[PDB]
Order: structure tokens, then C-alpha cells, then sequence
């Protein structure tokens, strides 16, 4: 779909940005303008989110003993977990996107970066799949910018 | 599925407080 193809273009941006440190400068599809503001929001709210949970992070990182693209599968779970309760917001939204450029940061340091599109993907799956009528009706990638808008 | 449940619920107050402060 085309929100499943924009949720892709802003998560595998982020994720790749945030684990090579190289910002991608190939134009984006139609909704480019709001995946541009989405993911300069992301690199506020997304490095603060990492930052100020690195150590909590680090520690669900250990415990996941991501390896290789087998265990990619593990992150989809997790969001499946957290949505598990009925709740859908942004500030989890976020989190766990972030969750994931802190996986993707490691799946580059431990030289398995061919891990990271699949990531990207499977995390926009899982939202995209399931949470597809919450976010239309939040405005989709609109709305995230407007929700982490300051001032 | 212990270890992934554990880290769900801790990702999901982080989320929850974020958004509670927006």
C-alpha cells in the first residue's frame, strides 16, 4: 500500500542513518515532503528516546542475542507484545521505531548491515499491517509530525 | 516468549510516559 510503501521510506531511512551515520540522499516517492518533516522529527525524538533509555536498551539488546537475520523476527514480536494491551499511541510508536535504530546501530557493528533493511521492514509491516485504521484516522505521518511539534 | 514480553512491557511505559508528556 502506499502508507505500508511511505512508513518504509521514512523507517529504513532512520534505521540506516542512525547505523552508518550517512544520511540517504536519493529522492523519495510523493509523499516526500511529509517523510522529509517526519524524519527530522525522528532525529529529535528518536536520538533523545536512545539516549535517555541507552541503558535499559542495552539491556533488552543483550537479552535478545541478535545474531543474524533469524533473529530479526524477535523485534516484530516484541511490538506485537507491546501492542498487546489495546493501547496505541505515538509515544509508543516512536519508542519502538527508535528501539529499532538502536538494533540497527548493532546489526552494523557487528558487520551483519544486510540485516538492517529486513528490519526496517518487518517493523513497518507489524504497524502497518495492524495498526493501519489508527493511523489513518491519526492523520498517518501528518499527524506524527504535528503530535512531536514544539512551539 | 518470557524475555519478549518482559521487554514489551518496559518499551510500553517508556512509550506511555513519552506521550504522557506530549
Amino acid at each position: 500500500s502506499e502508507l505500508y510503501r511511505q512508513s518504509l521510506e521514512i523507517i529504513s531511512r532512520y534505521l540506516r542513518e542512525q547505523a552508518t551515520g550517512a544520511k540517504d540522499t536519493k529522492p523519495m516517492g510523493r509523499s516526500g515532503a511529509t517523510s522529509r518533516k517526519a524524519l527530522e522529527t525522528l532525529r529529535r525524538v528518536g536520538d533523545g528516546v536512545q539516549r535517555n533509555h541507552e541503558t535499559a536498551f542495552q539491556g533488552m539488546l543483550r537479552k535478545l542475542d541478535i545474531k543474524n537475520e533469524d533473529d530479526v523476527k524477535s523485534l516484530s514480536r516484541v511490538m506485537i507484545h507491546v501492542f498487546s494491551d489495546g493501547v496505541t499511541n505515538w509515544g509508543r510508536i516512536v519508542t519502538l521505531i527508535s528501539f529499532g535504530a538502536f538494533v540497527a546501530k548493532h546489526l552494523k557493528t557487528i558487520n551483519q548491515e544486510s540485516c538492517i533493511e529486513p528490519l526496517a521492514e518487518s517493523i513497518t509491516d507489524v504497524l502497518v499491517r495492524t495498526k493501519r485504521d489508527w493511523l489513518v484516522k491519526q492523520r498517518g505521518w501528518d499527524g506524527f509530525v504535528e503530535f512531536f511539534h514544539v512551539e | 516468549e518470557d524475555i519478549i514480553r518482559n521487554i514489551a512491557r518496559h518499551l510500553a511505559l517508556v512509550g506511555d510516559l513519552l506521550d504522557r508528556s506530549i
